């Protein structure tokens, strides 16, 4: 039981997502070939003689990235089915991915996630992967996340999305992306982490001290983030969370569904030795403004509920001595109709290390979930860079040329809008 | 014969009921295959009140274990003495209520409490002389508080004549470990006030700041919490199940303990509890038990007895004793703290006496208290939900599976009251 | 406030009244039960 | 002496025969070869209520082999057990019928019934006083219902005052495997009505509910359904098979089960039934084998007894135990359930017991039930027929073999004049 | 006992006998020789020493293809009497082979099947192969279904064809042959199923990933087919589903007797491998439109009875499972006068691999035979082909010129429309 | 409606009459058949 669907879209979601599925087959054992040499079951389905398939459908408009993994080693791990292909990429184009490329595609990927979870008997949820700038996965994402919604319903729908970097973005029209897709993100979807790139970037600089780090260690990163997701529901623990447990203790309102995820400890190998590694100080790291993976600053915001995955030789000692220590602190400081705002997660599974991975071995892990008002002014300034470019309606012609209006655009800046008033309302004292 | 139907509800009430069962095992005589290797009749005598006869020699008990996910199940059945439970007693769903007092209690709950209805109604009419149900389950999560709660509200529509048991863990501001803890907590408590018979208001602080400090323990993990619940269970039942000089069954207790209908949550206590290190420091008689019981440290609740008045105190005694000395060891503790004690009830604590003490201790004690202490437990949580209500924090989840603000606002409207009535007969 | 406290106990009544209506349909038909015997007492010349 | 003749109709009823013979063969000691080999002489002292002395220490079943394609009748012969059979006694057609109600009654089972009515009579006067029947097939097909019915009219009019069982497999809603069910069910039923004395409404449906519910087991094949049936049909005539406290043979339970001519349909059940897990956690006593008995989940009709009311029940227990238990057991079941049971038929329950219980368990007991229940069990096979009836749908087939509309018509008047009876005297 | 006599007429007829025959050779054992180095009784017919023929005959207007057979694998296997072959073809005229070529080798083929039929004791009916469009296989099987119904009666005769696609179609006159047949078929024969190439094409290039299929893959999927439906006369199962069985359970009214053939699991090798085959999933992929044997969308019609014939190691559990599921779902219509429309069949044999074949080792195989209203929209665009080329009188002169009034293709043409309309009438709710 | 259920009390008539016919056919010679004996009672002073 207790099955989740994984859905990789775009680029940045199959690269992501062969990460995750090398860091599920090195957790469970399971070969890049597909076999066994249980608790899998919640990603992997056990197809007749020792032959496990994950729970994962990988969508792009482009073929190269799924070729990669028809042709790499994972390339008898899933069946073709699972590796959806078009014949036009979306090319940063919101308007391909959800009207013109998306509507001849989404049919059968919709058969394929039915044929998934047809086979699943406790479905908890599904698990999207994204990013906000591509055309794809903002297009094609928001067309599956309303499918979704209109086919599935009550199923938890938690999605990963690479929200753009402030300075730092490979795409022009980038933040018209973002608003078209957030616009349907904020009713399609359950609860939506944002990880952001320059973040990570400078984590991999400081605590991984990688002078020159690729989208691999992003990828593995964000892999170690879901796998501590998942982990409290693919082996046992002290202290079980669930997802749909999760967003009832994350999710305060029904558009407040946005938390900034953070993990530790982050470390390479000649920097464990030094450091005697305790529950103490990696949950007082995760409240560290520099190891946030979204490029914000959480003093200027009110932390609104937290959620604290620990996995590895964790007792509720020093989780509970930690989370008292964080509230006697007043840089940290959180909103105040919510005074026990710590949802607390114990897993006895440690996190493995991939081979090749920068990575290095720890007995414990921690990955803070925090929902808080911090966020906002990551948004605000992607609206001033909406706002920027619509001015003068530039790059609007492509996205009109193939079945758009500007009143979609004015509709989806001002639903940014009330949502960012929204952050404004329940930041603010009672 | 006047048996006991054990129910557990929730990771923490299965977790706690397993414990419970390996205590008691042990105190019976029972070995994980539930065939018995006792050495006393007395281990027989009054085996009937908690395990079954099944053909063959073996013992299943009277438990039934429910929950909303089968993990926990899974890791009862596998652990020790997972063996003895009858297989269809295994009531367990597929979803989990998810923190989610709503779930449990209206949408998902309700669906699955028709068959732990059918199995209690087994448990109950296989037996001859009921007495009353014990359900062991927490305030804070989903399906233990809203589920329970639905199965107490039932049971006691089915059996109104027969007693109702709770040992419930309470959240506490310390040790916080979901953020929805005030919802479920006030929601479970309302009908706490009017469906249970009597209440233990125990909480995980309290029995880490016991092992911190009485016991000198490292590193307490949740087996250690369990064991000292299981503990405290096995004391305020060992009337029924040991002889005594003395017996004090749950009827005696309730009569004893519930001055008025609505104040019957008490502070559990276990004596002795010793460290390893200082176990041959202490001499074992019955005053070093009466001032371990009383002291404020000793309790199983965020709740100072200082700061209140204990309306009734109920001591169950284990072992060969003299009665005068624990008389007159209760003139003293009445005497020396005549206001520490409610005045308009003279003699405020009962003494029970039950000859057959804990396996590997020569002497114990349970302390069971009715005081007004418990106020501010309550208080507490109602503040804590009143910061979470005028925000409108969380509701649109409760709200989802059918319920209105209304219904949280009786809820804290009778916790609020039971406030009051403890405050104002504190005086 | 004392709008709020009449729509309380207005809440509690259809609350109570709904209840008792459960209860009342259930009772006219008590579900199948079996146990054991519970003899009478005997009868003694008095 | 109080002989039986057994018959098998249809693929079904052939193959619930053959696992009755297994498991009668097995009551009475014999080998597949024929020869006795048991230990107890009560096997031998009423061998012959359902065999036949051969030459040589051998006994042969009583049995007729009735079907329109010879492929059973190997498969039957092929399997175990299958040699005990007499050849003579396979009476089977080359065509088959093809669920086709009026093939099997009137076009190929007019030449075929012929030599099976021959058999039927070698056998009846072969045996010293015989006082019925019992007849095994199945509704759904038309080989069975037709071919059975029809041999069923001509033993009636050559036998009228014997005896009648007919352990016919009724269809059922979910477990639909054939489209014309509803057609060969109502033609079968308007002639079981006026045509047999006692008929045991067997479901598939509700045997795939006990292997997975009770029994707990994972892939239940045909065999272990076949396995229930034969379990619960000698569990009836065990009290002529073998001694007991308190004898009961086909014509006492007739009586005491059929208070009016047209209700003789029964809802079987056997007790105890337990999964290989909760073999050892369960007692084996008169009061669980009740509590099974008289649950309306044990049942093996497509019908909930608490939907409607019993008019008499028959317990025919087995096994060395007391007749207080048992007896208080039944008044006691009466007593607390007073709606569930008809109020102008004190003492609703009927009661056998026998000494020699079923191989493998102490004791064990056989439920057959009068109830009202059977009621709806047959209003949903009349209204699928309706359904099919109002558009002629697949009529061409039954009117292409001489049958017309009008029997069709009185089939249904004559089953919704049943269900109307159980109605009436339900009230 | 429980014979069963093949006729294969015509080019389709004899290349799908071709295969069905190899099938069958495999199935039991038969060598192509007709040795073996009981259960083929149903089939074969053992002659003398260890030789088994073939209970068929082929009938071709033509020599070319009975001469491929003559001279091929299998020129031991039927002795060259049952292979009949003309002199000229019809010529995909069925003129010709209605009322001038085939009269001149209709009493040979008449006795032939005559001293076949006589041979076995227990004959259940006759699986006559052939096509619509062709001469042949339209007049000739017309002309040998008039003789059979007046010969043999109550006899149950089973017929196997070739339907033309609404674009897959190679021959230019094929609509008036389509046409002319029915018009007899619906009279002459019991339960005439309906195979369309188009939709095996795409069958095969959508689960059997084959690019360039051909007629061989086409028949060897047919065979299966008819290998399905004989396998309860040739083995032994839990449920046995005889012929005359499948007519009572599948035909509501004598006019309707068109079931949709389909068959369930298509795959391949490597598909195979990561597919967990279970009954619940072939059950509903036999009523997914994408695999429908015959080119029309059951969506668009409603069913009205159909028989699910399970080979393979199946169980009647999950098999009731997957049933009620099948009813659960609102897409799947079911007709309201048809309560219980389900007749289940589960065999033991598992279906053969044919060396060289496309098809892959399953465990579990299920061929539904489904009679639904959808195929008169399918034998309305016939119908407008028809009448399109009607109205100008194209191609009539062909048909005039060897015996064959103007008036039969009216009265053709009457006779469609009836049927038309007595679908109409039994879709219709009451 | 009534036209229906005379037709089926009139088709339930001639089915009996038929049936009837046949028995009486039938019961004039019985099928040849043969058993045990059956020996006749003892007669007892009385
Ligand atoms: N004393 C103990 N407290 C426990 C134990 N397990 C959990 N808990 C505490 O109880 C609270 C968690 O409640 P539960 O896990 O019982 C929630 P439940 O499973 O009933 O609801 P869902 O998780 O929403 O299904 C939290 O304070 C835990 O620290 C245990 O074994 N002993
Ligand atoms: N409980 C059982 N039901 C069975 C068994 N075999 C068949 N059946 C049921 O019987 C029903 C169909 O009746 P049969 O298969 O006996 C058909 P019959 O041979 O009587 O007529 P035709 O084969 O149509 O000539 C259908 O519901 C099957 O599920 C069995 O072993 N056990
Ligand atoms: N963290 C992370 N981000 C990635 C990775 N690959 C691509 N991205 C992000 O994805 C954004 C662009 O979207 P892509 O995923 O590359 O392309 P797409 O989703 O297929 O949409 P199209 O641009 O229309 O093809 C870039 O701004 C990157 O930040 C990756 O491997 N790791
Ligand atoms: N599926 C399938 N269809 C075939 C095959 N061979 C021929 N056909 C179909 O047969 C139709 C034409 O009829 P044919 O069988 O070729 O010719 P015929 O039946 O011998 O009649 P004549 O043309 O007069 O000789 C074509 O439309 C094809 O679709 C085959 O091997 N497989
Ligand atoms: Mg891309
Ligand atoms: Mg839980
Ligand atoms: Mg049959
Ligand atoms: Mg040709």
């Amino acid at each position: 039981m207790r099955e989740c669907i994984s859905i990789h879209v775009g680029q940045a979601g199959v690269q992501i997502g062969n990460a995750c599925w090398e860091l599920y087959c090195l957790e469970h054992g399971i070969q890049p070939d597909g076999q066994m040499p249980d608790s899998f079951n919640t990603f992997f389905s056990e197809t007749g003689a020792g032959k496990h398939v994950p729970r994962a459908v990988f969508v792009d408009l482009e073929p190269t990235v799924i070729d990669e993994v028809r042709t790499g080693t994972y390339r008898q791990l899933f069946h073709p089915e699972q590796l959806i292909t078009g014949k036009e990429d979306a090319a940063n184009n919101y308007a391909r991915g959800h009207y013109t490329i998306g509507k001849e595609i989404i049919d059968l990927v919709l058969d394929r996630i039915r044929k998934l979870a047809d086979q699943c008997t406790g479905l908890q949820g599904f698990l999207v992967f994204h990013s906000f700038g591509g055309g794809t996965g903002s297009g094609f994402t928001s067309l599956l996340m309303e499918r979704l919604s209109v086919d599935y319903g009550k199923k938890s729908k938690l999605e990963f999305s690479i929200y753009p970097a402030p300075q730092v973005s490979t795409a022009v029209v980038e933040p018209y992306n973002s608003i078209l897709t957030t616009h349907t993100t904020l009713e399609h979807s359950d609860c939506a982490f944002m990880v952001d790139n320059e973040a990570i970037y400078d984590i991999c600089r400081r605590n991984l001290d990688i002078e020159r780090p690729t989208y691999t260690n992003l990828n593995r990163l964000i892999s170690q983030i879901v796998s501590s997701i998942t982990a409290s529901l693919r082996f046992d623990g002290a202290l079980n969370v669930d997802l749909t447990e999760f967003q009832t203790n994350l999710v305060p309102y029904p558009r407040i569904h946005f938390p900034l995820a953070t993990y530790a400890p982050v470390i390479s190998a000649e920097k464990a030795y030094h450091e005697q590694l305790s529950v103490a100080e990696i949950t007082n790291a995760c409240f560290e403004p520099a190891n946030q993976m979204v490029k914000c600053d959480p003093r200027h915001g009110k932390y609104m509920a937290c959620c604290l995955l620990y996995r590895g030789d964790v007792v509720p000692k020093d989780v509970n001595a930690a989370i008292a220590t964080i509230k006697t602190k007043r840089s940290i400081q959180f909103v105040d109709w919510c005074p026990t705002g710590f949802k607390v997660g114990i897993n006895y599974q440690p996190p493995t290390v991939v081979p090749g991975g920068d990575l290095a071995k720890v007995q414990r892990a921690v990955c803070m979930l925090s929902n808080t008002t911090a966020i906002a002014e990551a948004w605000a300034r992607l609206d001033h860079k909406f706002d920027l470019m619509y001015a003068k309606r530039a790059f609007v012609h492509w996205y009109v040329g193939e079945g758009m209006e500007e009143g979609e655009f004015s509709e989806a800046r001002e639903d940014m809008a009330a949502l960012e008033k929204d952050y404004e309302e329940v930041g603010v004292d009672s | 014969m006047r048996e006991i139907v054990h129910i557990q509800a929730g990771q923490c009430g299965n977790q706690i009921g397993a414990k419970f069962w390996e205590v008691i095992s042990d105190e019976h005589g029972i070995d994980p295959t539930g065939s018995y290797h006792g050495d006393s009749d007395l281990q027989l005598e009054r085996i009937n009140v908690y395990y079954n006869e099944a053909a063959g020699n073996k013992y299943v008990p009277r438990a039934i274990l429910v929950d909303l996910e089968p993990g926990t199940m899974d890791s009862v059945r596998s652990g020790p003495f997972g063996q003895i439970f009858r297989p269809d007693n295994f009531v367990f769903g597929q979803s989990g209520a998810g923190n989610n007092w709503a779930k449990g209690h209206y949408t998902e709950g309700a669906e699955l409490v028709d068959s732990v209805l059918d199995v209690v109604r087994k448990e109950s009419e296989s037996c001859d002389c009921l007495q009353g149900f014990q359900l062991t389950h927490s305030l804070g999560g989903g399906t233990g508080s809203g589920m329970g709660t639905l199965l107490i509200s039932k049971i006691r529509e089915e059996y109104p004549d027969r007693i109702m048991n709770t040992f419930s863990v309470v959240p506490s501001p310390k040790v916080s470990d979901t953020v929805v803890e005030p919802y479920n907590a006030t929601l479970s408590v309302h009908q706490l006030v009017e469906n249970t018979d009597e209440t233990y208001c125990i909480d995980n602080e309290a029995l880490y700041d016991i092992c911190f400090r009485t016991l000198k323990l490292t590193t307490p993990t949740y087996g250690d919490l369990n064991h000292l619940v299981s503990a405290t269970m096995s004391g305020v039942t060992t009337c029924l199940r040991f002889p005594g000089q003395l017996n004090a069954d749950l009827r005696k207790l309730a009569v004893n303990m519930v001055p008025f209908p609505r104040l019957h949550f008490f502070m559990p206590g276990f004596a002795p509890l010793t460290s390893r290190g200082s176990q041959q420091y202490r001499a074992l008689t019955v005053p070093e038990l009466t001032q371990q019981m009383f002291d404020a440290k000793n309790m199983m609740a965020a709740c100072d007895p200082r700061h209140g008045r204990y309306l009734t105190v109920a001591a169950v005694f284990r072992g060969r004793m003299s009665m005068k000395e624990v008389d007159e060891q209760m003139l003293n503790v009445q005497n020396k703290n005549s206001s520490y004690f409610v005045e308009w009830i003279p003699n405020n604590v009962k003494t029970a006496v039950c000859d057959i003490p804990p396996r590997g201790l020569k002497m114990s004690a349970t302390f069971i208290g009715n005081s007004t202490a418990i106020q501010e437990l309550f208080k507490r949580i109602s503040e804590q939900f009143t910061a979470m209500f005028r925000r409108k924090a969380f509701l649109h989840w409760y709200t989802g599976e059918g319920m209105d603000e209304m219904e949280f606002t009786e809820a804290e409207s009778n916790m609020n009251d039971l406030v009051s009535e403890y405050q104002q007969y504190q005086d | 406030g004392d709008q709020r406290k009449q729509m309380l106990q207005k809440y509690k009544e259809e609350k109570q009244l709904q209840k008792l209506k459960e209860q009342r349909e259930k009772a006219k038909r008590g579900i199948f039960k079996v146990g054991r015997y519970r003899p009478d007492m005997p009868c003694f010349l008095l």
